[PDB]
RNA sequence: GCCCCUUCGGGGGCUCCCCGAGCACAGUCGACUCAGAACUGGUACGGACAAGGGGAAUCCGACUGUUUAAUUAA
RNA sequence: GAGAAGUCCAUUGAACCUUAUCAUUUAGAGGAAGCAGAAGUCGUAACAAGGUUUCCGUAGGUGAACCUGCGGAAGGA
RNA sequence: GAACGAAAGUUGGGGGCUCGAAGACGAUCAGAUACCGUCCUAGUCUCAACCAUAAACGAUGCCGACCAGGGAUCGGCGGAUGUUGCUUAUAGGACUCCGCCGGCACCUUAGAGAAAUCAAAGUCGGUUCCGGGGGGAGUAUGGUCGCAAGGCUGAAACUUAA
RNA sequence: CCAAUAGCGUAUAUUUAAGUUGUUGCAGUUAAAAAGCUCGUAGUUGGACCUUGGGCCGGGUCGGCCGGUCCGCCUCACGGCGAGCACCGACCUACUCGACCCAUUCCGGUCCUAUUGUGUUGGCCUUCGGGAUCGGAGUAAUGGGACAGUCGGGGGCAUUCGUAU
RNA sequence: UACCAUGGUGGUGACGGGUGCGGAGAAUUAGGGUUCGAUUCCGGAGAGGGAGCCUGAGAAACGGCUACCACAUCCAAGGAAG
RNA sequence: UACCUGGUUGAUCCUGCCAGUAGUCAUAUGCUUGUCUCAAAGUUAAGCCAUGCAUGUGCAAGUAUGAACGUGAAACUGCGAAUGGCUCAUUAAAUCAGUUAUAGUUUGUUUGAUGGACUCGGAUAACCGUAGUAAUUCUAGAGCUAAUACGUGCA
RNA sequence: AAAAGACUUCA
């Protein structure tokens, strides 16, 4: 608008500008992050929940391979994880919680909910209702 | 044998007092940038060489490509410009 | 000098013949300008006196 | 800059003032828009009084229509000359559908868009009377 | 400006050593002085410091009395005014 | 004086010093010292001798300065 | 006439240690209270001309919200 | 790049009345360091020299063209017109009285504007700066300017469904 | 109940939407936003009229691999795959035309060049063009600032008056 | 590489820093742009890190050496060995 | 086709963003796959590596030939092992692209051009006979032997 | 031209 369009020596300048400004996210992201992080946590607690309400959801703190320990939300109903153990987190972004920044989604060592049916791929169980969480006790054990 | 030219002016050749032979020239250009559809002007400029003399700042003359003498020395100063008599 | 631009005895006068050839030059470029202006002075002078020669013609050419 | 933006401007307002007709100064690059207004029976005629001599020039541009409706429905400027927004032959984007005419002067001089489409040539346009 | 990041003009004096609020007015106010000056006679920018309130101006040579540190000032320059000012409305 | 042209008869042609503008060196008198290279030795090359050990945390007094002349220099 | 092991000068010109410093990942001397949860105390500022009209640059200074001096503004009577 | 740039602050020196932060106190009152009252210093001010900022506003960058009128305000200008009123051959200062040119502002339009409104903030052209959901933040850190105050320059982690 | 259905969603990455980096495709009066304002450049742009060149334009002809993408044909039972054919490609390089818009000619002096017609080859002389020095005749060259006037509370300096305190 | 000259470049961004191969192309989206640049085609580059060399028309060589370092290996543990 | 709809609110319109929705990758969670058929196939460590193997030819390249039976075959010489493969670490660069320059230069082999059947000798591996650091890897004291690889005379 | 302050969370 300013010039708009013309020639002797002069596109350049707001080219430079509109990268400078630039909202959204540069240099893909990492101040934490990002791709399949596998965690592995010792610390389960309960964390309250954002201005909008009240409930309190059971946590569990996890801290990652990548260096960082944050509190992530489990989905599904009931859960139980042991030694460790690793327990995959896909960070998906609510938009905002307090200091939950990522949640752990289902993943080798993270179960699902009692037997069920109902649904089984989110809230999650084994062969018609459970067989798979017999099974999945007793990986870590041995 | 030469070598295609370019056009430029003269900027410089007298730091200081002599210089040996040569001169700067300045070379003008544009391109119409796709998008924006204004054109950016991108300078260059090139040491050209002076065994003939005679060349002021402020000239436009023709550079053609040559043989290197030294380097970034690329060209010469095939021809230069003015009128009568 | 007093910038201290040059060093040294030889050194020195490279700078002050390179400026020697292109002041010079411009001097040689100068006098081609200054040749050029008087060339097209005469040129012009002489387009001036064959304007006033080409009006003469024109009372001639009428008796 | 460039007067061109005026001469457009005028020419519309005058047909919503239903104004007889309207008058400024011009050029050859801005006689040559008004002339392919006329060609294209946009306006009645237009005219350059005092032409030789005097300072300036003027334009006496008559405005066609008057009555009911206004022939220029509408008339914009969209980019001046000199140039760039500047078209192909062939890249030709436009408005109407072929009712209006889009005024571009090419290389050839100032013509019509179809005529420069013809002529194989592009250009700069200047507007697009409808 | 040269090798200079804050400014200075005396600060090497103090150094490293010394301190702050003293060090913002003392740059100043022997600086001030040092500027040449053009001298009131002549309009060369020859006017330098002789002693404290002593200024001399270096190609006439007409030495002035004036502030310590500068050759002028806001007071002298009220004071001839108002004495002007007095002698004008008795004339009258 | 040299080139020169000729049908051999006889002819034709042509400074020093300092300046403006185009395309290293030589001769007198000849020195401290900064760098650079090559071989090669020694155990070690500032070979002697002289000649800063360095870093961090804390307390005090802002600093240079002064003080128990003869047990206090802080 | 060819010329082995070979030894030296010169050159391109490896790797450990000599720098001194910058960068990255880190931890971290000691320290300041920026935002936040609701489940806290203090006052009641702003919010209606908010009970002293608001806001503002500027310095001072006050438990603090803040106050006020000076000048400016109407997003103010 | 460079210049100027309120006030208040800062610094030397002169003057220092009314005023007047802070501070000293009385009332209020639950508390007042508050409004309200008295007192009071730098300051207010002058000459020298800094700062670079204000709700620096017309909350409207700056350049140019066009597109509605209406009441008169100032300057000049073209006057028209005589009279006050001077002076007095006479004329303007103004005055009855219209027009132009520049600014002003209101009154005040119709297509725009989110509407409020604007008649420029219009109808669409030139040009620079600059913008980025709020808060974090006009903040951190480094560089630059300043005696200092501070200013210009200028993010993120994070937090929130505004 | 149902969307889709040998797939589906979920997350990450990325893009559209989001005219929310706006060239097409937006704001800066109260919404993020007009720089306090000027003096000035490098940098965007340019009132009228005539004429010359021609960097910005048409035709071009080169290259623009294959694969992929698009059309359509068959081939493995079908299909996708794959085969074979066709059609499009910015832009960039040659060439030529094209322009709206961003002093000279002649004639002679003076100097050079001069295969020639010659078995062959050397020397020599005059005239005309190009090149060089020329002489004469016909014929060009063209918003700011200035002067008179006016206001004002424009700035700086000097004078001078008073209520009030 | 000697000697002489002291330069050449950058408000049209030089020198420098960071970057979760470059082109042919891929994905989008009506167009514009955005994005992506890669395994394949093409060119370049390096073979644990780095320099040098022989050989051969052509190598500065993954399937050659030299050899410092890094790291596994063989051992009748002297030396080889990748 | 692309186009939108929820949330600031008592309710509204505008600014504006969050979020759903749409498509897509060299990807993962994965529950779930009767099927024909083709296809991707370690932007993590340019970390570190055991095991087999990724380069061969004498019925006109070359004289000779122990051992095997004119036919095959181990070494030497010629052609080759540098092509190819794969990975983007390095990487903003005449690096690469596209256009030119190159008499400023290379091209062996080949396709193509230009030049051109006297007499000859020389030692050598395989094969051998034993071996040293020696289990060694490795190669030599060493008998024997062949060269369009070598050295020559030269119109 | 005004003495005078408060008033838990979600709905």
């Amino acid at each position: 608008m300013g010039k708009t369009r013309g020639m002797g020596a002069g596109r350049k300048l707001k080219t430079h500008r509109r990268n400078q400004r630039w909202a959204d996210k540069a240099y893909k992201k990492s101040h934490l992050g990002n791709e399949w992080k596998k965690p592995f946590a010792g610390s389960s607690h309960a964390k309250g929940i954002v201005l909008e309400k009240i409930g309190i959801e059971a946590k569990q703190p996890n801290s990652a391979i990548r260096k960082c320990a944050r509190v992530q939300l489990v989905k599904n109903g009931k859960k139980i994880a042991a030694f460790v153990p690793n327990d995959g987190c896909l960070n998906f972004i609510e938009e905002n919680d307090e200091v939950l920044i990522a949640g752990f989604g289902r993943k080798g060592h993270a179960v699902g909910d009692i037997p069920g049916v109902r649904f089984k791929v989110v809230k999650v169980s084994g062969v018609s209702l459970l067989a798979l969480f017999k099974e999945k006790k007793e990986k870590p054990r041995s | 044998g030469l070598g295609f030219k370019t056009p430029r002016e003269a900027i410089e050749g007298t730091y200081i007092d002599k210089k040996c032979p040569f001169t700067g020239t300045v070379s003008i250009r544009g391109r119409i940038i796709a998008g924006t559809c204004h054109s950016a002007k991108m300078n260059r400029t090139i040491i050209v060489r002076r065994n003939y003399l005679h060349f002021v700042k402020k000239y436009q003359r023709y550079e053609k490509r040559h043989s290197n003498i030294p380097a970034h020395v690329s060209p010469c100063f095939r021809v230069k410009e003015g009128d009568h008599v | 000098v007093k910038g201290n631009m040059f060093k040294n005895k030889r050194v020195l006068m490279e700078s002050i013949h390179k400026s020697k050839a292109e002041k010079a030059r411009e001097k040689t470029l100068s006098d081609q300008f200054e040749a050029k202006r008087a060339k097209s002075k005469a040129s012009r002078e002489r387009k001036i006196a064959r304007r006033e020669e080409r009006l003469a013609p024109g009372p001639e050419r009428s008796c | 800059m460039v007067r061109v933006s005026v001469l457009n401007d005028a020419l519309k307002t005058m047909y919503n003032a239903e104004k007889r007709g309207k008058r400024q100064v011009l050029i050859r690059p801005s006689s040559k828009v008004i002339i392919k207004f006329l060609i294209v029976m946009q306006k009645h005629g237009y005219i350059g009084e005092f032409e030789f001599v005097d300072d300036h020039r003027s334009g006496k541009i008559v405005v066609e229509l008057n009555g009911r409706l206004n022939k220029c429905g509408v008339i914009s400027p969209r980019f001046d000359v000199g140039v760039k927004e500047i078209e192909s032959w062939t890249a030709r984007l436009l408005p109407s559908r072929q009712f209006g005419y889009i005024v571009l002067t090419t290389s050839a001089g100032i013509m019509d868009h179809e005529e420069a489409r013809r002529k194989n040539v592009g250009g700069k346009v200047l507007g697009f009377f409808y | 400006m040269t090798k200079r990041t804050k400014k200075a003009g005396i600060v090497g004096k103090y150094g490293t050593r010394y301190g702050a609020s003293l060090r913002k007015q003392i740059k100043k106010m022997e600086v001030s002085q040092h500027s040449k000056y053009f001298c009131e006679f002549c309009g060369k920018f020859a006017v330098k410091r002789k002693a404290v309130g002593i200024w001399g101006c270096k190609d006439c040579g007409k030495v002035k009395a004036g502030g310590a540190y500068t050759m002028n000032t806001a007071s002298a320059v009220t004071v001839r005014s108002t004495i002007r000012r007095l002698r004008e409305q008795t004339e009258a």
